[PDB]
RNA sequence: GACAGAUUGAUAGCUCUUUCUCGAUUCCGUGGGUGGUGGUGCAUGGCCGUUCUUAGUUGGUGGAGCGAUUUGUCUGGUUAAUUCCGAUAACGAACGAGACUCUGGCAUGCUAACUAGUUACGCGACCCCCGAGCGGUCGGCGUCCCCCAACUUCUUAGAGGGACAAGUGGCGUUCAGCCACCCGAGAUUGAGCAAUAACAGGUCUGUGAUGCCCUUAGAUGUCCGGGGCUGCACGCGCGCUACACUGACUGGCUCAGCGUGUGCCUACCCUACGCCGGCAGGCGCGGGUAACCCGUUGAACCCCAUUCGUGAUGGGGAUCGGGGAUUGCAAUUAUUCCCCAUGAACGAGGAAUUCCCAGUAAGUGCGGGUCAUAAGCUUGCGUUGAUUAAGUCCCUGCCCUUUGUACACACCGCC
């Protein structure tokens, strides 16, 4: 049962409940004041992405091999109202993909590859996917 | 020998036509720099062929 | 030198450099009758054969008006001293050239002539050389304030589908007269069809040659043979 | 509606016929490279188009002359 | 997105059906075959169709800039 | 016998050198390739040459913006005048040919 | 030796290049060593879109000039001679040759 | 041809003294040019637009007319199509249509391919419980790859084949064909090419194509600086975004294609990955004549996860307040972008009218083109993908035939 054998979007509620029972992570300060990209509206209410999008952040390094920050903007788009004009599509915030990699990095859930780009190193290969083990067998459902 | 000076550099002031000079319509693409009409004179001799 | 120009702006480059050429190449080698380079790169060497007609006036003094357009082509496009040699080559049979004809022409009417009697003297030719058919026409003003437009045809034209472009022979060249300017559009049909030696196609799609029964004779008793 | 033959093809077809009764037949894949042997049809759609009366002229044929 | 699903039911119908033809038998296979071909929703058989060329003068394939008109 | 006299006279001088000059049809070079001793583009070239057509000891062509400076055989005898240069002189086209 | 030479044939004419082509593989075979056969790389389309008018007017009409550029290439490991013959012989049309001296 | 000031905008000796050099250039007449994005597209070339992707046009010989002319070139069936057969004073031909080219789709058929893919192996592994499983074993992304695997299952692009009203059953003058069904892509996947002959169509401002005309130094020669081309009581033309809850904003998952890219004709890109910053962006560093690097092009609708509750509301999102970046020597005349802040009309549009039948309309981004800067523009590209006609000439406009016609500047006529 891998990340992939898990019906993937109940993951990352659960590893986002992971990284919040964890008690520990490095929740910053840009945080209560942030956009998140520049492409949205209004600043989101679950108060608490990063547990949930370093849950993301993490399980998507688990099925690429190699990511950089460009690549996590990239990923985290969407469709961008500058109002009477077309929607165009805006790369996600650098800053906050790169201290979710950062952060991620703190637990040790990854680390930098070679040739550049973060993937994620077998300890948290781990966390990750334990878990995955956790919610097929929370229950059937 | 003084005085003929500005940013001739970008903008169509530096750009014109390499046929006949004239410095609108002009296929920057894939370094012609032909005028859009000197396309169709010196297109069959560059190669572009009208195939669809 | 360590560019390496892409296979896209490169080609595009010597389709340039082809184009340049063949434009001085035709408004210099006018009057005697310039047909066609066909650009020719080599090993340290960029030849180009100059095919055009009247040669004694290619060569000039001696051969010198051939040194001048190897120096100019050294000059102009970069090619270093003995990297370049130009090669002029008498057109075979100048009747089927367009341009070849529609030249003739500019020079014909310049010179000092009735439309009429010269453009015939062209279609007659150009015919008589061997060709399938042609045509020519002679826009623009014509002893009157107003242009006409003057059109003489002669035996067999196909005017659409891809068969054209490798077949018809088309040629526009303007003349600039006393008065003003009249456009020449030579249009000649190769009969390459028949035999060009392995003619393009040579069909005419449209045209189909059914070899004949040829023997499929007897029918008689059976009888046999032994060998 | 789409087809209807062209005259290059009815009338090359009916000369086949008239100088190779013996050589075809009523099938069409056949005859279809017959037509590559005794002539030289530039194109692979005349060349195949062709056939086609080829056989509708033998189905004709047996019927009636 | 929805293309990728008529693509995976065709392929493992087809795969499935060139599993029972190719080693195993042929009775099964056709009635495989039949089971799907019945009704088909183009199992095995390939939707011929692919989208038209846009061509200038219209936003799409045959749709056209609206004529002004006095 | 005009103009910014060591440009022009170096010029000519290119000219008798050479069997033919090309140029390109642009004011805004400051160079031209082979002498450009110093700046000396189209303009003390061009003005140069535009003067010898005229008066005839030069003759033209123009394709595709270009200039097509070939030089005349009554030329031989203005410029080397001009200059000074040997009654023998031998311009260029010395031309050994086969 | 025995270098690990590629002969990159970029050629606009198909026909003209597919008769350079095949004569490399039957250069070499004749004097046999190795190949890899030719390989096909995509054909780049130089699509330029232009307007068929001079001037303004007139129903907006277009053409579309293309260019096609396919390149084959053959790989091959000889010494300096069945290069130097192979490459030389087999030239003529509008084909550019070009050749790589080993792996990189 | 002139380094400090009067000036002037200017460090324009362009000019008002001074003068110090290049030194045979210079200057002043005359004729004459030389340009001119000056003039004239009813002085022209080419190129384009279109009558008009509409079915038409032409000749050789006959035959008819004294002869312009006429038949051939057509009652009818047919056909996308004077396309065909046949009736047939005509017979057999030529251009247009058709055939062709490109294109688009069937090709476990072939030739192959470290600049595709790879494929699946063999799986030899790392390998962490990534996950299953006590453990054997397995499911699986990633990699360790490489390769002296092996191969072309998809990718690519070469040769090929095929699809051809081909079979059968109707209908049909039982011809030309049409219709239905079989096998299967059913005879039509979509452009380019496009005749005769036209038209003061447009174009002199795409053309070093240019007739003539003007203008020609105080120059309409070329520019610097600024300005305008953007201006605003009104009028129309193509676009976009909305009017919302099959929807709005709040999580998340996750599927390309055609391109495009540096290092280019005179000074200039494509961008991977580090830090910094919210973001614009910034600052680090990396591959890239490219099928290698961008780049499993990691998209939007779309799809899935929560808010909201039919409020001009969270739709909408104009108009302004204020900051901050970036391009550009310079953005005042919001350059472009970001960050704040204000926060409009519109709750489906009055009279009209275009668009089109299958991967079609629509939405939907994305490339390209335009580009220093940059697109609400077009042209391509997929992607999601409907409803409905499958016929008729009822309106508009086109083809033939017969006919009438005082029209032949052709009814927008003539009177």
């Amino acid at each position: 049962v891998t990340v992939k054998d898990v019906n993937q979007q109940e993951f990352v509620r659960a590893l986002a409940a992971f990284l919040k029972k964890s008690g520990k992570l490095k929740v910053p300060e840009w945080v209560d004041t942030v956009k998140l990209a520049k492409h949205k509206e209004l600043a989101p209410y679950d108060e608490n992405w990063f547990y949930t999008r370093a849950a993301s952040t993490a399980r998507h390094l688990y099925l690429r091999g190699g990511a950089g920050v460009g690549s996590m903007t990239k990923i985290y788009g969407g469709r961008q109202r500058n109002g009477v004009m077309p929607s165009h599509f805006s790369r996600g915030s650098k800053s906050v993909a790169r201290r979710v990699l950062q952060a991620l990095e703190g637990l040790k859930m990854v680390e930098k590859d070679q040739d550049g780009g973060r993937k994620l190193t077998p300890q948290g290969q781990r966390d990750l996917d334990r878990i995955a083990g956790q919610v097929a067998a929370a229950n059937k459902k | 020998g003084f005085y003929w000076s500005h940013p001739r550099k970008f903008g169509q002031g530096s750009r014109s036509c390499r046929v006949c000079s004239n410095r609108h319509g002009l296929i920057r693409k894939y370094g012609l720099n032909m005028c859009r009409q000197c396309f169709r004179q010196y297109a069959k001799d560059i190669g572009f062929i009208k195939l669809d | 030198m360590a560019v390496q120009i892409s296979k896209k702006r490169k080609f595009v480059a010597d389709g340039i450099f082809k184009a340049e050429l063949n434009e001085f190449l035709t408004r210099e080698l006018a009057e005697d009758g310039y047909s066609g380079v066909e650009v020719r790169v080599t090993p340290t060497r960029t030849e180009i054969i100059i095919l055009a007609t009247r040669t004694q006036n290619v060569l000039g003094e001696k051969g010198r008006r051939i040194r001048e357009l190897t120096a100019v082509v050294q000059k102009r496009f970069g090619f270093p001293e003995g990297s370049v040699e130009l090669y002029a080559e008498k057109v075979a049979t100048r009747g089927l050239c367009a341009i070849a004809q529609a030249e003739s022409l500019r020079y014909k009417l310049l010179g000092g002539l009735a439309v009429r009697r010269a453009c015939y003297g062209v279609l007659r030719f150009i015919m008589e050389s061997g060709a399938k058919g042609c045509e020519v026409v002679v826009s623009g003003k014509l002893r009157g304030q107003r242009a006409k437009s003057m059109k003489f045809v002669d035996g067999l034209m196909i005017h659409s589908g891809d068969p054209v472009n490798y077949y018809v022979d088309t040629a526009v060249r303007h003349v600039l007269l006393r008065q003003g300017v009249l456009g020449i559009k030579v249009k000649i049909m190769l009969p390459w069809d028949p035999t060009g030696k392995i003619g393009p196609k040579k069909p005419l799609p449209d045209h189909v040659s059914i070899v004949e029964p040829k023997d499929e004779i007897l029918p008689t008793t059976p009888i046999s043979e032994q060998k | 509606m789409g087809r209807v033959r062209t005259k290059t093809v009815k009338k090359a077809a009916r000369v086949i016929i008239e100088k190779y009764y013996t050589r075809l037949g009523n099938d069409f894949h056949t005859n279809k490279r017959v037509c590559e042997e005794i002539a030289i049809i530039p194109s692979k759609k005349l060349r195949n188009k062709i056939a086609g009366y080829v056989t509708h002229l033998m189905k004709r044929i047996q019927r009636g002359p | 997105h929805v293309a990728q699903i008529y693509a995976i039911r065709q392929s493992i119908s087809k795969a499935l059906v060139a599993y029972y033809q190719k080693y195993v038998d042929e009775a099964s296979k056709k009635e495989i075959k039949d089971i799907l071909i019945q009704y088909d929703r183009t199992l095995l058989v390939a939707d011929p169709r692919r989208c038209e060329s846009k061509k200038f003068g219209g936003p799409g394939a045959r749709a056209r800039y609206q004529k002004s008109y006095r | 016998m005009l103009m910014p006299k060591k440009n022009r006279i170096a010029i000519y001088e290119l000219l008798f050198k050479e069997g033919v000059m090309v140029a390109k049809k642009d004011v805004h070079m400051p160079k031209h390739p082979e002498l450009a001793d110093k700046n000396v583009p189209n303009l003390h070239v061009m003005k140069a040459m535009q003067s010898l057509k005229s008066r005839g000891y030069v003759k033209e062509q123009f394709a595709w913006r270009h200039f097509y400076w070939y030089l005349t055989n009554e030329g031989i005898q203005y410029l080397r005048d001009y200059l000074h240069l040997p009654p023998e002189i031998v311009p260029a086209t010395l031309r050994r040919s086969r | 030796a025995i270098h690990r030479i590629r002969i990159t044939l970029t050629s606009r004419n198909v026909k003209s290049l597919e008769k350079v082509c095949a004569d490399l593989i039957r250069g070499a075979k004749e004097k046999n060593l190795k190949v890899k056969g030719p390989v096909r790389m995509p054909t780049k389309t130089l699509r330029i879109t232009t307007r068929k008018t001079p001037c303004g007017e007139g129903s907006k009409t277009w053409d579309r000039f293309q260019m096609r550029i396919p390149k084959r290439l053959i790989d091959l490991h000889s010494p300096s001679e069945i290069v130097k013959q192979i490459t030389s012989i087999s030239i003529e049309p509008g084909v550019e040759v070009e050749v790589t001296i080993a792996d990189a």
